[PDB]
RNA sequence: AGAGCGCAAGGGUAGAAGGGGGCCUGACUGCGAGGCCUGCAAGCCGAGCAGGGGCGAAAGCCGGGCCUAGUGAACCGGUGGU
RNA sequence: CCGGGUGGGGGGGAGGCGCCGGUGAAAUACCACCCUGGCGCGGCUGGGGGCCUAACCCUCGGAUGGGGGGACAGCGCUUGGC
RNA sequence: GUAAGAGGAGGUAUAGGGAGCGACGCUUGCCCGGUGCCGGAAGGUCAAGGGGAGGGGUGCAAGCCCCGAACCGAAGCCCCGG
RNA sequence: GGCUACGUAGCUCAGUUGGUUAGAGCACAUCACUCAUAAUGAUGGGGUCACAGGUUCGAAUCCCGUCGUAGCCACCA
């Protein structure tokens, strides 16, 4: 339900993506997690938009 | 009706003023698809000038009036008289 | 009388319709300071972003390139190590924790504070009802909150500026001091624009330069193309 | 093993799926042998390859949750990119 | 805000003020913009009323006109509603 | 009746159209909450229009074309009472 | 969806551009007055100004984020 809504990320140094999912209700503030863009190996990821 | 200088008669059915709803785009379309269909049709209306030696009238176009003052004076030009109204409009143009 | 006699010659100057750009405002409005000593160029900024919008009233934290001539003198509450630092930069009795009363006790004389992050804490919730409400206190872009500001102890004594917006945006930028003729005033008035530009809200839409009013202090100003 | 394993029951499980701590973020990418299932469609399962990544002394696990419900082909378009 | 502020006319005269100190959030000559509310105008831009007739419309023993209404009414296009 | 015009009526609020009841005798109680209907020059919402702060394509540029806020644009429904 | 207004004591309602010192009638409370109830006067309990954030030294008085309430236009592959 929209209260755990659906939200992406997207990498810093120039866009990127991954699917996931959130939880606003949950003490979910903002997030950082780390995961792999299509381009190279791992790196930042940054939490954005709808 | 039909005016007496540029024609300018009806239009019908698909004249218009249709309703659609109409498309665009303000989220998936402004409202997206809508459609429907109408009627429409000109102007016309009055001008009574005098000219020459008598009175005449006029169903005149929308904006055709200067062309009737026109032909008031082209009218001036030549012989107008006797007493024939409409037949001397007439051999105006 | 209601303005002066100054002021009704140096209205015989200003005809309230002309630009002067930043070169004839550096020239004539150098002269514009027939008054008394150190006019400060007064560039009184306007713009629009609604006096508040949150957290948009600029803070802007510029030294112009070139300087001041004035004090601050800062005091600083630096923590002892800290004051190390400020010994050498323009820091008055620097006092790691106990200058604090000379401060909050009632005795002034400083400017800035620099002081820490750490003390900024503990220092902020003492003062944080004179020097803060009025214009010293951290406000963590004033200059005031760091070792690296100590760096900017030394950037505060080469010009610190706070462009903040009030009412107006408004700002006073602040050197002209009637004693820089035409160069420092060009270079001084360009530099100001520049940090202008750099501190922008994120889409408050209008004007983001009107109201310039390059006052030495004591007279005429009107604009100068808001942009040259 | 009558407890627990979110939620109904069923299967199962203390040689762990349960309960405590540390690092983290494999609800990973490009693919997929060969099977479940089945009128179509869709749904279920997955070794390995390869990038690189977490943890692990190693051996090694990792394509979310012990598993079965929490789901909607297409047409319309919204939004970021190529 | 009943406290004084703001302005002009004058008498008359060589004399009258601003910082710190003091107080509070702030210090009060002067200078810069701006806000509050107002007031006068200049650009744009509408709301409301009167008078006029000559568009348009009514009528009176033929009327080239007199009398009534009149920029609405009638209509043409378009605008949203019911 | 698309219309010209027609009936109304060469009749004029004791006159003309619409509705409920149905001689005459008695009589016609409470509710304006939902709605219909009467009015009400403050106002919310909303149209094309009017307007132009602001953005873009493109030409070297002059320019051309499109997007468009503030704010003024009715009926109406909401609102107000009967 | 977009725009608009309101939500503060158990009830019902003001204080609204600050800067003070958060109220009123009902009702509860122990009284007072009357020989007697009621009428009314007094003192207390109840606000946690729709919840937070930010503006200010100092907001229930302002901008902002969430919801609840309603109103019209108006969206729904």
């Amino acid at each position: 339900v929209r209260i755990k809504l659906l939200l992406e990320c997207t990498e810093c140094k120039r866009r990127n993506y991954a699917t996931e999912k959130n939880k606003r209700n949950t003490p979910n503030k903002l997030e950082l997690r780390k995961y792999c863009p299509w381009c190279r190996k791992h790196t930042v990821h940054r939490e954005v938009k709808i | 009706k039909v005016c007496e200088i540029s024609g300018k008669r009806p239009i019908v059915a698909n004249s218009i003023q249709r309703r659609g709803k109409a498309k665009r785009e303000g989220g998936v379309g402004k409202k997206t698809t809508g459609i429907s269909k109408r009627r429409q049709y000109p102007n016309l209306q009055k001008v009574r000038v005098r000219v020459a030696g008598q009175e005449i009238t006029f169903r005149v176009a929308a904006s055709h009036i200067p062309k009737v003052y026109e032909l008031v004076e082209r009218a001036k030009g030549l012989k107008l008289e006797g007493l024939s109204p409409k037949e001397i409009k007439k051999e105006l143009l | 009388p209601k303005h002066g006699k100054r002021y009704r010659a140096l209205l015989e100057k200003v005809d309230p319709n002309k630009v002067y750009t930043i070169d004839e405002a550096a020239r004539l409005v150098k002269e514009l300071a027939t008054a008394k000593f150190d006019e400060t160029v007064e560039v009184h900024a306007k713009l629009g972003i609604d006096p508040r919008r949150s957290d948009q009233n600029v803070r802007g934290t510029v030294s112009l390139p070139h300087g001041l001539g004035k004090q601050v003198r800062v005091l600083a509450i630096a923590k002892g190590e800290k004051i190390k630092e400020a010994e050498e930069a323009g820091a008055d009795y620097v006092g790691g924790e106990e200058i604090i009363q000379k401060i909050l006790d009632g005795w002034m004389d400083f400017d800035a504070v620099v002081a820490t992050p750490d003390v900024m804490g503990a220092v902020g919730s003492k003062l944080g009802r004179i020097l803060g409400p009025r214009g010293l206190l951290p406000n963590p872009k004033a200059g005031t909150v760091g070792f690296n500001i100590g760096e900017i102890i030394r950037e505060i004594k080469a010009g610190r500026i706070e462009f903040r917006n009030d009412k107006t945006g408004a700002i006073h930028a602040p050197v002209g001091k009637a004693s820089f003729p035409p160069e420092k005033l060009a270079d001084n008035i360009r530099a100001f624009i520049r940090a202008l530009e750099a501190h922008k809200p994120e889409g408050a839409k209008g004007t983001f330069l009107r109201s310039v009013y390059v006052t030495t202090t004591m007279g005429p100003s009107v604009r100068i193309n808001p942009h040259s």
